[PDB]
């Protein structure tokens, strides 16, 4: 019948919810760059217990948003801030096997500590400025009204702020340094500096094959896609939401 | 290349044997028997690579009852007065061997997993790639600390000197042979994790 296979489903995808979880905190655990590894291990931590488990329930398997409405904006908030700051520390890492690969000379131990820290602080800073914008900015409301559900406020100055801040410019950034990690990874100017960039090669691939489907097909939306049927926007999104769970099975993997 | 030290050949499992039967195997071809040996490896020169330093240190420790124990091997050419000071110390002792022509990468990989000691007296030194070797055939290194050797070597890997001081090298030699029970063997490990932690 239809519904036997949605209950399989659903069940699988609250389980990879909590592999997500565990995962990540397994990661963080035993580093206490290992900052950036810990920042990034937060995000995806925070994207699996907040994130994830409310959309599964409210926008996947379709129960009602009967929830109190004044969390509807923090549910938003901590989504938009969680995958944009995971997404940035992808990059931000990206930043550093590129800058470890091409600036091998100026790149001591003290100025590598001190661009990771502040690589991490602009992360968080950007991610709250992106999740709380429409707030200090005070253009607008965070939710889209006259639904009875809740979704991202969709009006269009919003969008293109929050969609350029979390994956257009980390996407060119990493679309910038690719080149040079992707050609350290195969060894073409050692054999632990070639795994460094193997790993993070494989991160930014698995991060621009996990997001891309959802930003992508949310540009085309405005453009005449006024049907892209919501069942694949869902896929799309949770498919970004895997890059939560690929992130810990990459690192635990070199 | 990035100079980075390849784990593929610098590897000790290219070696056959126990570390003390492929010492005693080296001491053998020259005369000598079973002491402490130490080695260096690099051009003869004043004021970059250190032979002279190296020179005096021994030139000091000659004079020591622990100098009996102790095996030196010098390996390199260049400056002619010291490759005659060299070769002085080589006649007037038999724990003195010197080598003065170019060694192939599998012979010294040899040395290296054999021979325990490394003395890397540098007057400066950009990237250690002498002490990366040394370590990771599980030589322990005696270096100035320069450059990139202070970079390489921790608190627990090997031991570090002021540079140009031959007195502070022999006192290092010298703690380094004090430094000679069962415990090497967990002194070589730690280099030879930290070696490969620069592949
Ligand atoms: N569970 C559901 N539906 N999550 C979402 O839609 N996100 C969560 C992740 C996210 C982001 F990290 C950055 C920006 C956006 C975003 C968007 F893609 C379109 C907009 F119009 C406004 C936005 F803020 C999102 C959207």
């Amino acid at each position: 019948l239809l519904s036997v296979f949605g209950v399989l489903i659903l069940t699988l995808l609250g389980f990879l919810v909590a592999a997500t979880f565990a995962w990540n905190l397994l990661v963080l655990a035993t580093i206490l760059p290992h900052n950036l590894v810990a920042s990034m291990a937060v995000s995806n931590v925070l994207v699996a217990a907040l994130v994830m488990p409310l959309s599964l329930v409210h926008e996947l398997s379709g129960r009602r948003w009967q929830l109190g409405r004044r969390l509807c904006q923090l549910w938003i908030a901590c989504d938009v801030l969680c995958c944009t700051a995971s997404i940035w520390n992808v990059t931000a890492i990206a930043l550093d096997r590129y800058w470890s690969i091409t600036r091998h000379m100026e790149y001591t131990l003290r100025t590598r500590k001190c661009v990771s820290n502040v690589m991490i602080a602009l992360t968080w800073a950007l991610s709250a400025v992106i999740s709380l914008a429409p707030l200090l900015f005070g253009w607008g409301e965070t939710y889209s009204e006259g639904s009875e559900e809740c979704q991202v406020s969709r009006e269009p100055s919003y969008a293109v702020f929050s969609t350029v801040g979390a994956f257009y410019l980390p996407l060119c950034v990493v679309l910038f340094v690719y080149w040079k990690i992707y050609k350290a990874a195969k060894f073409r100017v050692e054999q632990k500096e070639q795994r460094a960039a193997l790993m993070v090669g494989i991160l930014i691939g698995v991060f621009v094959l996990c997001w891309a489907p959802f930003f992508l097909t949310e540009l085309i939306s405005p453009l005449c896609s006024c049907d892209i049927p919501a069942i694949w926007k869902s896929i799309f999104l949770w498919l970004g939401y895997s890059n939560s769970f690929f992130n810990p099975l990459i690192y635990t993997a070199f | 290349s990035h100079n980075g030290i390849d784990c593929s050949f610098w590897n000790e499992s290219y070696l056959t044997g126990s570390r003390d039967e492929r010492k005693k195997s080296l001491l053998s071809k020259f005369g000598m028997d079973e002491g402490v040996t130490f080695m260096f490896i690099g051009r003869f020169d004043r004021g970059q690579k250190g032979v002279d330093v190296l020179l005096k240190a021994i030139e000091i420790l000659s004079s020591k009852k622990e100098f009996q124990e102790m095996r030196f091997i010098i390996i390199g050419k260049g400056d002619p007065e010291l490759e005659g000071w060299a070769r002085s110390l080589e006649e007037k002792h038999g724990n003195v061997k010197v080598i003065t022509e170019m060694l192939s990468r599998e012979f010294v990989r040899e040395l290296y997993g054999s021979v325990d000691f490394v003395i890397i007296p540098s007057y400066f030194e950009p990237f250690g790639l002498v002490a990366l070797e040394a370590m990771c055939l599980g030589a322990i290194p005696i270096a100035s600390a320069v450059g990139g050797l202070r970079d390489i070597i921790t608190n627990e890997t090997g031991i570090l000197v002021k540079a140009g001081d031959p007195g502070e090298l022999a006192n290092a030699i010298l703690k380094a042979l004090e430094l000679s029970r069962s415990d090497l063997s967990k002194f070589r490990e730690n280099c030879k994790k930290r070696a490969m932690s620069f592949s």
